[PDB]
């Protein structure tokens, strides 16, 4: 199961 | 034995052609599970085991938004690296991301990492203690002090010691004869003339599984990597592995030279020298 | 910006028996960037029936890809795979070598 | 960082008009949505949007259009209003993949009714009932009610000023207006409210008690042809003094 | 029902403790959160959780259970301005639909250490024409109804605070017009205290 929280750089 | 959980990002920018490639790629130890790649019909987080396709429409569902949440970003920041290093807009760039979990053979939580680079070099990654950042560069300084303003690490910390260990553990049961599986390598052993003064000495494993397998030279006891040509671990395609190391050696004296192969479904490290 | 040039490896799945069906593979290995063609030969002309495998990367960032198509061996059908890259000047043929 | 703004707080529309409710939000989320909130239905999703120039429906789209020109601004708009629109819109958002921690925030409301006939709508009548004379014997305290009666929609905010200032110290207001008649769905409204301050307090004749009801009704640019004065939006008191026994 | 949360209402005195349970279904969520939303006003965000196990703040405590699909709320030490619906929101990524509970109201009733239950008339400044009756004083564990008579009507019970004595007391309202409402017949319907103080 992915990470649910990305963020921009 | 110690089982992982890892997701792999790649992102390439393509001036002029439009949108970015984006592939993402999940296994657990060396099996792969899933797949999106931007470029295929579906566009949908897509099935590559058997034990994964009994998951609801839920899960698929869910990964194929969390997967295209991380196209998006990516996306963005092929843009932004681009600002952070002034670089024109005719040039291909790589970003890769890379994120998961190791577990011990208890299944209790290990090691959690989170890595990300730019042009196929360290950009930026979270620390051991899943709580800080290392910057590569001054650009990577300015990503590492927004990403602490924005808690980043606290929702990875969270994942990575939570959701990604529960995850794998139910992935390391639901699919036990694949995952939990241990294949001995089956052995040979080679020779072969390069001339009437130099003989090769080739040393094989094949059909192990999982990858993790040292091969290494010796003469008497002393280990060899002198003349120790080694090549990388390659895939069979029926989710074995394979692999060979040769030595150059003194024709007539291929008696005190041994093969060691060291594997986790070896009982003991195997020893061989030419029959 | 990172150029590493390809490891090639052109090798059977199962050990090569002439009239058995096999799979035979191209392994590139070790590359960067992610931009590569790749094309598996049969006496010197193109196989279109070559599956790959999903792009995915090792522990130093570099790339690495599994082409592979179903075949079975004689001792007449030369074998080979096609690699072309940045990192190359013209395109790279690797034969298959049954004891390898 | 105001957080997420949201106007007007109150509204009454009349079937078939159009009217725009504004949401900004100062956080640089990229994730703005839009709800209504239903006493049966719990909280429901009209449209979204994930980030600038981009959006969606949600389960309850039907009559709302909504757009998203900047990323702060995410204004809905409903071309035609219906009384199953009578609701309490929310605002509110997320960071989307730009930010923080993962929080969604709320504006403060807006509380639309729509009726059919704006015949219907009614400022409040306010009477201050001083207290029983038994109370003060009994306990030493003195309880004043406030009943504001009479109004549509219930759109009232009630506060008690005594000697010219506002209290909070001693009152207990109802939570929601009660229906007058529960039989009808152009009912009217009643609220009532409680002051008690000490015996000795409400015996002191300087002191002056005031309830005061804010009703939100029509606009004064509004068109109105009954005999009845004009329901526009405004304040209606009443008041007590103190008295000695 | 991706959430669902328990009853409404919850009736919990001063000092003590208010548990809220709620259960989801989404098995991939991975954000947990707690909204407070008082009557009239906006929900507001009181506690997150992200991982397995518990998380304080002051006297909220949030605990979270993945495998049974559980979140948890208790407050302690209950103050009355914890009276309001407590909204559980679950969701799985940052795209991902906040999924919101129903809610329970946490209803915070006083302590009032000796009742003295009573039913009063209160006279008009008169320009109105009603008379207005005024239950008061009475225990936290009564509680009002509302009319089977049709002119007559009856609020809810709420609480006052005397922030001097440190008195606080509980109170209702009735009122009529159209005959003779008298206040010793107008909280019939409730079930009132015997010892309930009705002057002449």
């Amino acid at each position: 199961l992915l990470f649910g929280f990305p963020v921009y750089v | 034995g110690s089982h992982s959980m890892r997701y792999f990002f790649t992102s390439v920018s393509r001036p002029g052609r439009g949108e970015p490639r984006f592939i993402a790629v999940g296994y657990v130890d060396d099996t792969q599970f899933v797949r999106f790649d931007s470029d295929a019909a579906s566009q949908r987080m897509e099935p590559r085991a058997p034990w994964i396709e009994q998951e609801g429409p839920e899960y698929w569902d869910g990964e194929t938004r969390k997967v295209k949440a991380h196209s998006q970003t990516h996306r963005v920041d092929l843009g932004t690296l681009r600002g952070y290093y002034n670089q024109s807009e005719a040039g291909s760039h790589t970003v890769q991301r890379m994120y998961g979990c190791d577990v011990g053979s208890d299944w209790r939580f290990l090691r959690g990492y989170h890595q990300y680079a730019y042009d196929g070099k360290d950009y930026i990654a979270l620390k051991e203690d899943l709580r800080s950042w290392t910057a590569a560069d001054m650009a990577a300084q300015t990503t590492k002090h927004k990403w602490e303003a924005a808690h980043v690490a606290e929702q990875l910390r969270a994942y990575l010691e939570g959701t990604c260990v529960e995850w794998l553990r139910r992935y390391l049961e639901n699919g036990k004869e694949t995952l939990q599986r241990t294949d001995a390598p089956k052995t040979h052993m080679t020779h072969h003339a390069v001339s009437d003064h130099e003989a090769t000495l080739r040393c094989w494993a094949l059909s192990f599984y999982p990858a993790e397998i040292t091969l290494t030279w010796q003469r008497d006891g002393e280990d060899q990597t002198q003349d120790t040509e080694l090549v990388e671990t390659r895939p069979a395609g029926d989710g074995t592995f394979q692999k060979w190391a040769a030595v150059v050696v003194p024709s007539g004296q291929e008696q005190r030279y041994t093969c060691h192969v060291q594997h986790e479904g070896l009982p003991k490290p195997l020893t061989l020298r030419w029959e | 910006m990172i150029q590493r040039t390809p490891k090639i490896q052109v090798y059977s799945r199962h050990p090569a028996e002439n009239g058995k069906s096999n799979f035979l593979n191209c392994y590139v290995s070790g590359f960067h960037p992610s931009d590569i063609e790749v094309d598996l030969l049969k006496n010197g002309e193109r196989i279109e029936k070559v599956e790959h495998s999903d792009l995915s990367f090792s522990k130093d960032w570099s790339f690495y890809l599994l082409y592979y198509t179903e075949f079975t061996p004689t001792e007449k059908d030369e074998y080979a795979c096609r690699v072309n890259h940045v990192t190359l000047s013209q395109p790279k043929i690797v034969k298959w070598d049954r004891d390898m | 960082n105001a957080g997420v703004t949201q106007t007007p707080k109150f509204q009454v529309l009349k079937t078939g008009q159009s009217m725009t409710l504004q949401c900004a939000q100062d956080m640089n989320h990229e994730y703005m949505s839009w709800y209504r909130q239903d006493p049966g239905m719990g909280l429901r999703l009209i449209h979204y949007s994930v980030g600038a120039g981009i959006t969606d429906q949600g389960e309850v789209p039907n009559g709302y259009n909504v757009s998203r020109s900047t990323t702060e601004d995410f204004p809905l708009r409903l071309l035609s209003a219906a009384p199953s629109q009578t609701s309490v819109y929310f605002c509110a958002s997320r960071p989307g993949l730009a930010g923080g921690r993962p929080e969604q925030y709320f504006g403060p409301g807006t509380r639309l009714t729509v009726t059919e006939d704006l015949k219907n709508v009614f400022p409040p009548e306010v009477a201050v009932f001083e207290p029983s004379e038994a109370e003060i014997s009994h306990t030493q305290k003195a309880t004043l009610v406030c009943l504001a009666t009479g109004f549509y929609p219930d759109h009232v905010e009630l506060s008690w000023w005594v000697n010219g200032k506002e209290v909070h110290s001693g009152v207990s207001t109802d939570p929601q207006p009660l229906k007058e008649q529960p039989a009808l769905n152009d009912s009217r409204y009643a609220l009532s409210s409680r002051l008690r301050v000490s015996a000795t307090f409400w015996q002191d004749p300087r002191n002056h008690f005031r309830c005061q009801v804010q009703f939100y009704g029509l606009s004064e640019n509004d068109e109105w042809t009954q005999d009845r004065a004009k329901p526009v939006t405004q304040i209606v008191s009443a008041e007590a003094w103190g008295r000695a026994d | 029902k991706e959430v669902e949360q328990n009853s409404g209402p919850l009736s919990v005195p001063e000092g003590a403790i208010a548990s809220l349970n709620c259960t989801y279904s989404d098995r991939g969520s991975q954000s947990f959160f707690w909204y407070r939303q008082y009557s009239g006003k906006s929900p507001e965000l009181i506690m997150s959780i992200y991982s397995n196990g518990d998380k304080e703040d002051g006297r909220f405590t949030a605990q979270l259970n993945k495998a049974s699909q559980y979140v948890s709320l208790l407050i302690r030490d209950s103050q009355p301005s914890d009276s309001a619906t407590y909204l559980c929101a679950v969701t799985t990524d940052s795209w991902g639909k906040l999924q919101f509970g129903a809610g329970t109201q946490v209803v915070v009733t006083p302590d009032i250490q000796n009742p003295d239950p009573a039913v009063y008339q209160l006279r008009d400044s008169k320009s109105s024409d009603k008379s207005v009756c005024l239950f008061t004083d009475f225990d936290s564990q009564t509680n009002v109804s509302q009319s089977k008579d049709s002119d007559v009507y009856i609020t809810d019970k709420t609480v006052l605070d005397m922030r001097s004595m440190d008195f606080k007391s509980n109170s209702a309202v009735a009122w009529s017009n159209k005959s003779d409402f008298a206040c010793a017949n107008a909280f019939n319907n409730s079930i009132i205290p015997e010892d309930t103080f009705f002057p002449s």
